[PDB]
């Protein structure tokens, strides 16, 4: 039971309880009219990301396990991109990355201009 | 009659098109899956699986295979089997199952009059569950087997429990060596790939390993060495031979504790428990003997006055650091 | 001569080999027989053990009779397989073979009667769980189970063929254990539940012992003497510190290394073991012969009467406390 | 003479020995095959064996292979 | 409906002959492959080869397996993969592979409208790939997978990824204890010969090898062990008995640590860095008992200079071999 | 002249019952069997078990498959060997065998012309054989390889070496690493039973295991170590640090010598010659120690007398001890 | 087209695969052809080694002939099966693969004038008979021979395609050995004699030779500072008996664990391997040493003039000794 | 100016190199499937490495490819 929370461009998610149960993490954003639509991957050993295409030398992903937060940030922002963001865990056999339904725990949606 | 029953095969049997699933225009045929466990033969953290051996049975409805006039439950042989149309089930986990064939294929086809059908096999399988050795030997694993079908998606195939959380029968009857199934969980899920919802069964044993070969002969003869440090400080401060003889010799005794242990460990390249453990034990016996050299120059250059702190200080310091390793690693 | 071909080639008119004898009518009898052979070595690291076996299977299948000079014929594997045979399988198997050097090592004889008996060869490997709590002083049975995988009790029984002491036999020249001297066998009848029915499962103990020779003179006998070097460690002097220093330290560093071989010798568990709890009570008193020697040599300065008191006191202390431990160990982990 | 002497063919019998020798243990191959029947001679009737059942003989119709 | 299914599926396959491939006389059939890694099971350098487990698909166009009026993608059995043409693929660096076969022998065949041909297999490879370990265990390794046609030259058949850089997933899912995947990269050729040209794809994955298990275990007792010679510097002249047990029995133990080191590592025999190093270190408390040997000749044959001149050297040499050791080695 | 074979092989094979053996009617078919030993890969006492690779050729004649007009020995494709009778031949005393695969499943059969059928296979048999290591490692063994006939009886079938002696070949040109084959003998035994006789042979290999490998390591340094415990007897009465730190040191060294040797010896849980040898020398230098103990509490309470009974007994008692061993073991 | 549908339906029309071709006509001859992709690690303890190869035979059948519009065709698995091959085996295997990726990695061509190619991937683990008397220094020729298994030298010949030297070639990224470095090969052929007949055998030796680097460092230098810390006792002094004594122990102790782990590294023989005679004699020097010890102590405390003498003399004899037990060592493993 | 580059068995046009080589070469897998093959547009014609076949261009054509896999 991993407790997802997110934290304020920059925009981190702190993760808590059985993280090793669900090693994969994932960004997601929901537009007003389409559904939860690309993913911002990253493993939480070794730091493997994976990007969706359109936000490929854009917005990039680090992480730190120090205190066991993954850090998403934003670079070069268009007028388009201001929507809602979740960050989500996903589990070694739920197989692929790039739909939501795979993803167990969702956090609450943070509001980006 | 038996020329009768074999007629019936028969006509069930012919213009059967095993390639052609239930339904095949229909709705997805609801396969209700069930398992009995036989055994765990094998845990290894060499590897990161597990050999597990289970009785796997199959009900499904197919409406080609309804006889009509023999209410027995036909009980056919197995090679019927090759002959009739089965689901694509696989385990995604595993690394090389089999059916034993210990005078026959372990399988058992049993029709009955209204079309169900059970499929019941006896594989071995050899799972692959990745365990997290932070906490080893304080460790407590969730490996799981997992059940999908490989061709046909959530349109054409559909899987569930037979019988609720009671499908998983035998997990209460195991006795592994190191470890103790604390619960076993059922889930049902739909995985989304590319080519499509797939359905899926998941089966989780948490595991907690028992803390009765670690605490014995790992930590215990690690502590006693460093209580013979300790004992090091309190035999003098000018019997050179005595005091390096004894530092020297339970620095040995760590390296060789160490070395074997390693040997003894199952092969993983990764940071745990015990080895922080073990590499304080040595870093505390090795500042030990450091703490002797420091008297032994400045007297030759008060010994007696560090001699007393050291005895103050180096249980107190190990103490401390049991105390936080205990609490860290429970 | 045609007319066995004649007979072959008529047996098997109308024959369905997916249904079994008596489908709606009866209960097919199948008396069996072991005659295990070798009886291969059993391995407690990997929980299991080895077996060598003729298996027989005697049934009745009145859809094989027939008439003719000879009242019996042998089959090759091909008319075996074209006929109805018991799906007999071993419970507590991890994986067998059949053996197929040249032909594959079955026979099925057909008499005139419709009595069919067919052998075969297998080498099993049969999961044998065990208790070492006692180890090595240990007795283990761990059975071989087998019974039909398909047919429930309601279609399918087994039988022993003669009494059933006798029908499993073990050749005396065949042994292949190294350690464990088997003793004697136990077998029986029983009805196992399951999720699709109840099913006649026969079951044979194999009562085994463990061999203590190569423990006592290889793991006991080692520590026997450490401690006892730890206990003449305490005649020497008062006044030689380097000496008894190294003594102690010396010794434990080889018990160190005893215990260690010790226990990657016996397999890997979580409960202790006789083993365990013998290493544990020897480390111990070599731990608390160095720190004797070590509080002796703190009042070797002042109030040497104490230091010699602590000595002569140790002298008689420690290996009276060995005597007892040791007796102790052994009544009761031999007695039982 | 008549002793069925059994160097494996149960059909030859000996000038050499005198009085021929019996014996049928239960050793092996005895539940699955039986009694390991063994025939022989010598010259005279010699000692006798525990578990196993012993004959003397004569010239003339000794000891036909049983069945 | 079944029946109407039934009957074009048994026109497509008869006059289907599996000898001749699609468009025999017409141009080279293209193939899209795909890969979806489950997992790497291991990677030995005992035998310089690692296990990979994959769901391997492989897209063709064939016009012969065309229907009309059925909407729906039919799935069918992995038998019909018995009476399709399938490319003849195979991996060029590979030592033992197979399907895996729990229940069914994995396979799926998902014909299309159009004439598209799905084929899908569950793989698990044993593939060989070169592995220098000059600088192990801060080794980085390039391992490969080398796809290629067996009897087909560009002009009968033609290879290529499917989705570029997309073709290939699951890399997040492999979880190897010491190593971290730092990329992959995927490469189509077209290698042309003189009697034609052969096409082949190649999936290349970078691993490096974490230091967080063999820095530890293998430097720290090593530079332990130095530093207890150090302390057998600082000890005296005249304490003879002290210095040659701490000196003697450092060595022992530094020669017991190789040797069970030898016996822990995974049994290459080649020189390596790990070598080095410990071979540097043993010469290190090698000359530290020597030279003490030379103050104890000359004493009782001045001693303290060469005392004062050891403490001052040793501890900069050492740190001068370390630095350089681990600039030369990163 | 190719379809006159052709028609004639066609004619053979034509109308041949595999089921009914030659002379079905008349007397047993006499079976004349021949090997030659291509290798003996592994012989392990841990499983109590040999690797024997081996060419095993079967003669018979059936008068079935005689042919005329064709002076020439066929040889036929191995398939043929599926089309025609052979023996039920087995080996009694296997754990695991095979014939081999590489590019054809390797069989030859070969027809002559007066109607004698050669059928040649090549077997790796993993026979089994009982191992008495009581004078290990002075052992000498006795395996055999156990061929019988699984269902015919002397009635039916007949078994015999093929040129007696000569029957077997390669035993020369083995060259086992651990063993030397002393001598090898067949045997052909037609075991009598109530039912009837069931044909046997066996061929046996008498093996000496050569002494030249073990004798250093587990001799050498025991007896050498045993040697410095003696010269603790020739040291002093009153150096007592000297006199303790060389017994226990070497008793350490036993301890350590016996502990690799049971990680490096083959696993035998059984009393042997190699561990009353080592007991022997642990108990000599346990003895050397205690004696110098006793010597040093009779002084500190003549010392030297004892000393020196010690000095002439002890080699005395060694060297009795040892021609001892050595006779009782050879 | 359908017209490469009947020519192959029309190929076996009447032909019987059990018969070689010309089995009463002519010797058959099989021109073969070696690729080796890989040549595997040898494991010494197994006396083994695998190689990953292609293996191409050629030959000629004059009944598989046909005219048509493309000479060569390539059969699947299933239509070769039907088609007589050579029975061709390698003698000294132990357990070979023949590749079933996705499809049997085999590939039978034929020719318009019968010329059938017949290619294979293969996975020999053949067996290499090895002496380790020269251990770690010894050099093998490991071999490889193929041919005919049923088929003896009056039915079935086999050649070398192009030229035996350029026949076999070996893949030059691919060598696949940690411990040994590939010195060419040598082929040839033969007639080997048979209980049966005989039989064409066709023998490749790979020359291989151990890298000497890190038996040297691991096992030699550390017995090499063991001896020489025996000749620093040496060097030391008369009067501490009881770091001299604690120092040969722990150095007898030191080289116990040495010979032990060299041990553990090279596998099973029964004989002298060249490197534990080196661990003998080393072992027999500090043991010496030691003994050189005591009996100096022996005449400490009475007439030390002998005493010195002795120290002396060892402190002379000892290096020297070594010295020349190295060099003729090395002269004679070299 | 017109030669064959070679990705495939004959491309089409190589405008922007002047000069032109082929480039065919032996090397590690020079027996079987015959004589691998570049034919490459360089803008200066290519060093030559100690054993090729560097046939340099003149005109258009330029690099054909052998004819039928003649070596
Ligand atoms: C781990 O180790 C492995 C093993 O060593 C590493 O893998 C190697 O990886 C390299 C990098 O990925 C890779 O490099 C390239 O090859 C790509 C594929 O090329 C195909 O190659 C042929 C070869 O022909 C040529 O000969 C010409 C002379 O006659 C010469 O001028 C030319 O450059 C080639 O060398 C190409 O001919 C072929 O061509 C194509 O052309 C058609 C024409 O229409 C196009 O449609 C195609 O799209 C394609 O372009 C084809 O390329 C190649 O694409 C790469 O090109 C990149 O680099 C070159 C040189 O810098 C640039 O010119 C390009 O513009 C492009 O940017 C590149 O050449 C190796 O082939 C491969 N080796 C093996 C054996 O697998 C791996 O990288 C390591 N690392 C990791 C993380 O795994
Ligand atoms: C080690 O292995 C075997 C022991 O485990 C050992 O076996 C054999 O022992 C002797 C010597 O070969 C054999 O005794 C003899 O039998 C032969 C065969 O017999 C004729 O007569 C009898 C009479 O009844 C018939 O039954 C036979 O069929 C046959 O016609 C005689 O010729 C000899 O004179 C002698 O009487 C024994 O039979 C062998 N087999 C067994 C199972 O004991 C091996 O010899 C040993 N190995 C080596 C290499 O020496
Ligand atoms: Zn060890």
């Amino acid at each position: 039971q991993v407790q997802l929370q997110e934290s304020g461009l920059r925009l981190s998610c702190a993760a808590s309880g059985h993280t090793f149960n669900y090693p994969i993490m994932g960004w997601f954003r929901q537009a007003p009219g389409k559904e939860r639509e690309f993913v911002g991957a990253i493993s939480w050993s070794g730091g493997s990301t994976s990007y969706a295409d359109s936000v490929k030398d854009r917005f990039t992903i680090s992480r730190d396990n120090a205190k066991n937060t993954v850090y998403l940030e934003m670079n070069n922002l268009k007028p388009e991109d201001t929507a809602v963001y979740y960050c989500a865990a996903k589990g070694r056999y739920s197989g692929g990355l790039y739909y939501p339904t795979n993803y167990d725990y969702w956090g609450q949606g943070t509001q980006v201009t | 009659n038996m020329s009768f029953v074999k007629e019936t095969v028969d006509k069930l049997l012919k213009g059967y098109d095993i390639r052609l699933r239930p339904d095949f225009g229909g709705p997805p045929v609801c396969v209700g899956m069930n398992i009995d466990i036989a055994s765990i033969d094998m845990v290894s953290e060499v590897n990161m699986d597990y050999t597990l051996t289970m009785y796997f049975q199959q009900y499904w409805r197919d409406k080609r295979l309804a006889y009509s006039g023999i209410p027995l439950n036909l009980t056919l042989d197995n090679r019927v089997a090759d002959q009739l149309w089965v689901p694509d089930t696989y385990f995604l986990n595993d690394k090389k199952s089999f059916v034993h064939g210990v005078t026959v294929k372990n399988r058992m086809i049993r029709l009955h009059p209204d079309g169900t059908v059970l499929y019941g096999l006896r594989i071995t399988t050899t799972a692959a569950c990745m365990m997290d050795l932070r906490r080893y030997p304080l460790d407590e694993q969730n490996c799981t087997l997992e059940i999908e079908s490989y061709g046909y998606t959530t349109d054409d195939i559909e899987f569930y429990w037979r019988g609720g959380d009671k499908a998983v029968t035998g997990v209460e009857r195991i006795e592994l060596p190191q470890f103790s199934i604390v619960e076993h969980r059922l889930v049902s899920r739909n995985v989304v790939f590319a080519t499509g919802a797939y359905p899926r069964l998941s089966l989780s044993f948490r595991l907690k390993r028992n803390i009765g070969y670690f605490i014995l002969q790992t930590y215990m003869p690690s502590i006693l060495i460093t209580i013979l440090s300790w004992v090091s400080f309190w035999i003098n401060y000018d019997a050179s031979a005595a005091r390096v003889a004894l530092g020297i010799t339970t620095v040995l005794t760590m390296t060789t504790i160490n070395t074997h242990l390693r040997e003894t460990l199952p092969k993983i390249p990764y940071v745990k428990a015990i080895d922080m453990y073990l590499m304080g034990c040595f870093v505390f016996v090795f500042l030990a003997l450091l703490e002797y050299a420091f008297v032994n120059y400045i007297f030759f250059s008060r010994a007696a006055a560090i001699d007393r702190w050291s005895r103050i200080v180096f249980p107190f310091t190990f103490s401390l650091f049991n105390l936080v390793y205990w609490l860290y690693y429970v | 001569t045609t007319v066995f071909t004649r007979i072959l080639d008529r047996l098997l008119d109308g024959y369905d080999n997916r249904l079994r004898p008596g489908l709606g009518e009866r209960v097919t009898e199948v008396k069996t027989d072991i005659f295990v052979t070798s009886f291969g070595p059993v391995s407690d690291h990997d929980m299991e053990y080895t077996i060598d076996v003729f298996f027989r299977q005697s049934w009745k299948d009145e859809r094989l009779k027939f008439k003719g000079p000879m009242t019996v014929l042998r089959l090759n594997n091909l008319m075996a397989s074209k006929i109805w045979t018991p799906d007999t399988f071993f419970h507590n198997g991890k994986k067998s073979v059949a053996h197929n050097m040249t032909m594959p090592n079955k026979l099925l004889r057909i008499t005139e009667d419709g009595t069919l008996l067919y052998t075969m060869r297998l080498t099993v490997r049969a999961e044998c769980p065990m208790h070492l709590e006692d180890f090595p002083m240990d007795a283990h049975a761990c059975p071989l189970k087998f019974g039909s995988y398909a047919y429930t009790r309601a279609e399918v029984v087994y039988e022993w063929t003669r009494e059933p002491a006798r029908s499993v036999v073990v050749a005396e020249d065949g042994s292949r254990l190294n350690q464990y001297d088997l003793l004697g066998q136990t077998v029986d009848s029983g009805i196992v539940q399951s999720s699709t029915g109840e099913y006649v499962v026969m079951t044979t103990h194999f009562h085994l012992k463990r061999k203590i020779g190569y423990f006592v003179i290889q793991t006991y006998l080692p520590c026997i003497m450490t401690v006892i070097l730890s206990q003449v460690s305490f005649w020497l002097n008062r006044e030689s510190v380097p000496a008894r220093t190294v003594f102690g330290v010396t010794t434990v560093l080889t018990m160190t290394t005893l215990s260690i071989s010790a226990r990657n010798s016996l397999p890997k568990v979580a409960y202790a073991t006789a083993m365990d709890w013998f290493i544990a009570v020897c480390y111990a008193f070599v731990f608390s012969a160095l720190i004797e020697f070590a509080t002796v040599n703190y009042f070797t300065k002042s109030q040497p009467a104490r230091a010699a008191k602590i000595d002569r006191l140790s002298r008689i202390a420690f290996p009276l406390l060995f005597g007892i431990f040791n007796l102790v160990y052994w009544a009761t982990y031999l007695n039982r | 003479i008549r002793c069925f002497i059994t160097p494996d063919i149960t059909s030859k019998d000996c000038p050499n020995g005198h009085v021929c020798y019996t014996k049928t243990w239960c050793d092996a191959f005895c539940s699955i095959r039986g009694k390991r029947v063994d025939l022989g001679c010598a010259a005279t009737c010699p000692t006798v064996k525990t578990g196993v059942d012993i004959q003397c003989c004569s010239t003339d119709n000794c000891n036909p292979f049983p069945t």
